[PDB]
């Protein structure tokens, strides 16, 4: 029981815990700045720091392991639910493993074929009749014995090992567990080394809300961004073709013939010169190039000098920057739009904002004392514990509606006082 | 009118499931048609019961 | 942070490129110890405009030269073009 009680300590203290595993990951990277060169630590504040970085890298690694133990107890039964629900609904209603036989696309949808065979297939679904209903439903089109063939110390070889292999399968597809497994080994691979240990500053970005804002902003703004970066690679290359065919003798990195002068006009070392130097210059190309003195190409030299500048640096670099300045602009605008397209209209009655401010201070009363989506969750719990015999007129008209999957009974757009008075 | 329980009252205030409300709130006030929004709300309501059963094992 | 993550790269993998000497005349100074790489980067490499490729030596024919330009470009447009501009883009609106 103390093994169970300590495991129940971990799933309880999970969000408390990973908040601390960030704070340790600062304290290494606040201390890992104290190198000198073989690599060795100095000291300025405390006499001992080799003990601290030894004990903290052990203290970090177990706290990295106490999350993945805690996450396996806490959110894995949730993700074992929503997986197991969507199988048993689709096998009952349309019967995809009976009728549709799903194709090569959505492999994880076809992964759930090692679980329909097993015993404990409604393990956590509160509905243990998914095998008997489909044999009752589809025994007229298909053979019932075909369906039963399709469906169905002392404990080490008396447990359903075929269920656990499916149970292990649905775990490793989950992204949040995968990130914790990677965050575990990068504590362990940062125990061999210590500079491939500073990849625990990635926890700054990969929160939750700041993760799905980026994945929304990428799909909305990536295709424009790459193809404007991809435009920059072209117009630089079209200038490289000009300079290499027509201007090639101007590139020098010599001290006026002292060194056996280096060139940048071969095929590629013009282009890789341009995109490495001529972009970052600020003076275009006319800063790491010789001067047009009295040459017979001098008029065509300045045209190449100006129209490299304001076609690449003034214009094409700025509208690259003008995207990402707005692409971070949606990383604050999106999370604020959730917090203010929730306070305008209500969730379920969908009415709006002014219609319960016409009375003094009514929108909180219309929400938190009349519609209050948690109360609807407490209602659906209330029909569960209440016996079926005892339901009143409302609570059985609703409960038959909720069985047959309808949802006309929600107050769509016509809540109580909008028809009364 | 009905009866919200006692133990079911504190367990929705638990930060265990107060996170799972905040993830569900964020995913329907974004894109999603209202003809299936209440469809998604009940599919949230079915699993939110299942977090109450876990938090009772605490 | 992203300056520090570039400091970790240069100090472990690129450390011999930093010089402030007149070609061995002075007993050449380094910027790759633990912190004097980082305090070099945030004092010089931010304010440069050419990223880091202005107060650094040239990749001539070295066997790290292909990995040198990648460190040369992606220091620039991840810190100067992008990360410095959206800092400026806030205060231009915060005075707004
Ligand atoms: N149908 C609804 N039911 C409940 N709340 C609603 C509804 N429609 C809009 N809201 C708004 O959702 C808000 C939720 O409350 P609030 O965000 O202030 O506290 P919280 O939910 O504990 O915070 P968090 O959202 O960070 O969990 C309420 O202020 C309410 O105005
Ligand atoms: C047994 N049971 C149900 O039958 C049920 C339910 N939610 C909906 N139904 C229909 N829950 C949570 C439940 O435990
Ligand atoms: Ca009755
Ligand atoms: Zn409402």
């Amino acid at each position: 029981a103390y093994q169970q009680k300590l495991l129940n300590y971990f799933a309880r203290n999970f969000y408390n815990m990973r908040m601390l595993a960030l704070f340790v990951a600062f304290a290494i990277n606040f201390i890992l700045l104290f190198y000198k060169v073989v690599h060795y630590v100095l000291e300025e504040s405390s006499g001992y720091m080799e003990p601290t970085l030894r004990i903290l890298a052990i203290l970090h690694t177990v706290i990295s392991f106490f999350c993945i133990i805690g996450y396996y107890c806490l959110k894995v039964p949730l993700v074992i639910f929503k997986r197991e629900k969507e199988v048993a609904r689709k096998l009952e209603f349309d019967g995809l493993y009976i009728t549709e036989q799903p194709s090569e696309d959505d492999i994880k949808g076809q992964w759930d074929r090692l679980v329909i065979n097993t015993q404990s297939f409604p393990n956590n679904y509160w509905d243990k009749f998914v095998k008997r209903k489909v044999m009752d439903k589809y025994g007229e089109f298909y053979g019932r014995d075909r369906i039963s063939e399709l469906l169905g110390s002392a404990v080490l070889n008396s447990i359903d090992v075929k269920y656990q292999m499916w149970k292990l399968g649905v775990v490793f597809t989950d992204n949040s567990f995968l990130y914790l497994a990677w965050y575990m080994t990068m504590s362990v691979l940062g125990h061999y080394n210590n500079f491939f240990f500073a990849a625990h500053l990635l926890d700054i970005a990969m929160g939750f809300k700041t993760l799905r804002t980026i994945l929304s902003s990428v799909t909305h703004n990536g295709k424009q961004l790459v193809l404007t970066v991809g435009l920059l690679a072209v117009v630089v290359y079209l200038y490289t073709v000009v300079a290499f065919n027509f201007f090639r003798k101007f590139y020098n990195k010599s001290e006026d013939g002292d060194t056996p002068d280096m060139k940048c006009d071969d095929m590629l070392t013009c282009y890789m010169f341009h995109m490495y130097v001529g972009v970052r210059a600020g003076g275009g190309i006319g800063d790491e190039i010789e001067d047009p003195a009295g040459d017979e190409y001098e008029i065509y030299r300045i045209i190449f000098d100006i129209t490299f500048f304001f076609f690449v640096i003034v214009i094409l670099l700025a509208i690259i920057q003008g995207l990402i300045i707005d692409a971070f602009g949606e990383l604050r605008d999106q999370q604020e739009q959730v917090k203010e397209d929730m306070e305008t209209k209500c969730f379920i009655c969908g009415i709006g904002n002014d219609y319960f401010d016409t009375v003094p201070h009514g929108f909180e009363t219309h929400t938190l004392q009349e519609h209050n989506l948690a109360n609807y969750l407490f209602f659906l719990m209330y029909l569960i514990n209440k016996d079926e015999t005892e339901h009143t007129g409302q609570e059985s008209y609703v409960w038959k509606m909720y069985q047959e999957r309808c949802w006309e009974f929600f107050p769509a757009g016509d809540c109580f006082r909008k028809q009364y008075e | 009118y009905f009866e919200i329980s006692e133990s079911s009252r504190t367990q929705w205030e638990k930060p265990q499931v107060k996170e799972s409300k905040r993830q569900f709130i964020f995913d329907v006030v974004n894109e999603g048609g209202e003809k299936e929004k209440m469809e998604l709300f009940v599919n949230f309501c079915e699993d939110t019961i299942f977090e109450m059963q876990l938090a009772a094992q605490i």
